[PDB]
């Protein structure tokens, strides 16, 4: 009873699984709502709390658990199929309930993310302005060789402006826009100079709590596609640098238009991988 | 600056993007004239906030709260603004990419305070 | 079902740069609110339409004629109708017209 | 300082004028808000008044003495020019000081403009139904011999819709449609099977209290400009019928299009008085 996400062959990551290939010895931290750990088409190995009274392996939202599917929903007969389904999954909670989450909160959950020796960083949240604090915690992680990844925004487009949030904008971050089935654009996703590649993030079917499964929409539902692909890329070539990683995922994507609207391109893990 | 002149408006929290066919979520009537009126519960600060935009309800928008993130699902939330602003005729919306984000970047504004 | 209405009658035939004449604010709720003089009256009155903002020129005086000069005027409503959104209007060659087709309907009757 | 409005060389009355004939010893009824008989460019030399606590030789609106001062605004040194300056002008007050007017009220001044030898009624108003006493007062004064004259209505067009009103709807009434200084017709002008004519409508400079002069729009305007004609042929010609005066405006009326929109079309008094 296993379903393969529309998101899985369209970044190619189901030929990169064919090769063997699934993010096995990869660490990615999933900086979110948390994740319902005891979810059975999830394997969640690890993480942190900086939320009140919750912990890290639960999730009362929901979007983390959806999030943290797309990137490692396990290969078996049940569910759906995650980008890199043999991932060591951790749970970093940043987002309480309903969503909502703070500068330092997210600050703390990149740096036990860059502490806990992860590979790849998932955000799939976005806040207007930024931090010193928030620059501070991306760069340190990038230069310590994590690969951050983030939603680029949902904010669409409005003539020439750039709608790029943060941490997205900054540079040491992998701003990731939405694509629909038929790699068109999806109206919400953000543009600006700091896009820099896409991935599904229109109807995107993944793992929800309570043991369950749902249709999302966002660039929340495309940053984590980036993230299982930079896991994919590293466990068949584990000693590439995190800007080597980056620079596959880019190089190698599928031109759909000007850059403002779509940065590089549609992500092809196939090609990134090589 | 700020404008001056009568206002007589409903304020409105839909479900989607801004079609007509929308779930109205919540709505108000606020009055500025000789006195601040209407239903909306804080009627004064609501017409200096309005007063103060100018007759440009994007400045409502103006003042984000800086240290909060939200997750980037999209669940369109629409805040709607129609009647007399400051003598003006006025029929303006703004979409939120889900419910955290309007919440955060309205920031308690006395506007959408209702 | 709850209202939250703006009345509005304004110079010209509903152009956005129309100088507004007169409005009011009408709530229906758990009680009739608003700036609206009677409030009572006009929700009863917006009530028997049935979200059908026409009606409320459904009864015209019979009696009653206008001089034919043309300067037009529009009524308006916008806000919540009985839970449902509304942007609605209507013009009149004349204030006479106005009047005289609306006759005295407490909506308009501010 | 004398004006010509751009209404009277249109429908040429000028070159009647210019023949001698400006509705001398014509008795014309201006059924209206009463007429500013002390503004110096009026002659106002009887009425009645059908509006409690108002006398007809004043008028608290300043319709009345606009569309008065169309048909006979005195041939001097100061103000305008009427289409027939010499007529023996009557004002009947049927319409108050707001504009507002019966149709019991209408009735009693088309009686009084009846029995009172009346050459010429002009009714500036209308009402969306009429009335069987109005129906009647119309076909009364037609059949004894008045010329009947009202404007079309304000109403514009709407597919093949008749938007005409009443009084000028009844056969027995001249329905008088709106054109511009270009002779096209004004979007505002009222139409179907019963518009028989057109004058000017648009942007029509005349009398208005207290003592001064105003633009005016509407088939109000349009309507004198027809009345006024009708005296000018019946001071050329006496002894022709109300019936023959009507057929002698439409016969000669300029061609300006589709009769649903235009009637016979723009009045020309010279070819009707010939
Ligand atoms: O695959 C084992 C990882 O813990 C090594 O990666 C370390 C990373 O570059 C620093 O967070
Ligand atoms: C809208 As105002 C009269 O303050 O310019
Ligand atoms: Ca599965
Ligand atoms: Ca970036
Ligand atoms: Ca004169
Ligand atoms: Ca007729
Ligand atoms: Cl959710
Ligand atoms: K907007
Ligand atoms: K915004
Ligand atoms: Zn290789
Ligand atoms: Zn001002």
């Amino acid at each position: 009873a296993q379903t393969v996400p529309y998101g899985i062959p369209l970044i190619k990551a189901d030929k990169v699984q064919a090769q063997g290939f699934k993010g096995a010895n990869v660490k990615v931290a999933v900086l979110d709502t948390g994740i319902q750990a005891s979810h059975p088409d999830l394997n969640v190995v690890g993480g942190a709390s900086f939320v009140a009274g919750e912990a890290y392996n639960t999730d009362g939202n929901g979007h983390g658990t959806h999030v943290a599917g797309t990137v490692a929903a396990l290969d078996n007969t049940t569910g759906v199929l995650g980008v890199a389904p043999s991932v060591s999954l951790y749970a970093v909670k940043v987002l309480n309930s309903s969503g909502s989450g703070s500068y330092s909160g997210i600050v703390s959950g990149i740096e036990w993310a860059t502490t806990n020796g992860m590979d790849v960083i998932n955000m799939s949240l976005g806040g207007a302005s930024g931090s010193t604090a928030m620059k501070q915690a991306v760069d340190n992680a990038y230069a310590r060789g994590v690969v951050v990844v983030a939603a680029a925004g949902n904010s669409g487009s409005s003539g020439n402006t750039n709608t790029i949030g943060y941490p997205a904008k900054y540079d040491s971050v992998i701003a990731v826009g939405a694509v629909d089935s038929n790699s068109n654009r999806a109206s919400f996703s953000s543009v600006g100079a700091e896009l820099e590649v896409m991935a599904p993030g229109a109807g995107v079917y993944s793992t929800y709590p309570t043991n369950t499964y749902a249709t999302l929409n966002g660039t929340s539902m495309a940053s984590p596609h980036v993230a299982g692909a930079a896991a994919l890329i590293l466990s068949k070539h584990p000693n590439l640098s995190a800007s080597q990683v980056r620079n596959r995922l880019s190089s190698t994507a599928t031109y759909l238009g000007s850059s403002f609207y779509y940065g590089k391109g549609l992500i092809n893990v196939e090609a990134a991988a090589q | 600056g700020s404008a001056h002149g009568p206002s007589a408006m409903v304020f409105t929290v839909i479900q989607g993007s801004g079609e007509p066919t929308d779930t109205v979520l919540r709505a108000t009537t606020l009055s500025c004239a000789y006195t601040a009126e209407g239903t909306h519960p804080a009627p004064r600060a609501a017409c200096d906030a309005l007063n103060a935009t100018d007759g440009e309800l994007n400045r409502l928008l103006a003042a984000p709260d800086p240290s909060l993130v939200c997750p980037m699902y999209f669940d369109p939330v629409t805040v709607t603004a129609d009647g007399v602003l400051n003598g003006r005729r006025v029929a303006w919306k703004h979409t939120f990419s889900n419910t955290c984000v309007m919440s955060a970047n309205l920031n308690s504004n006395p506007v959408y305070a209702f």
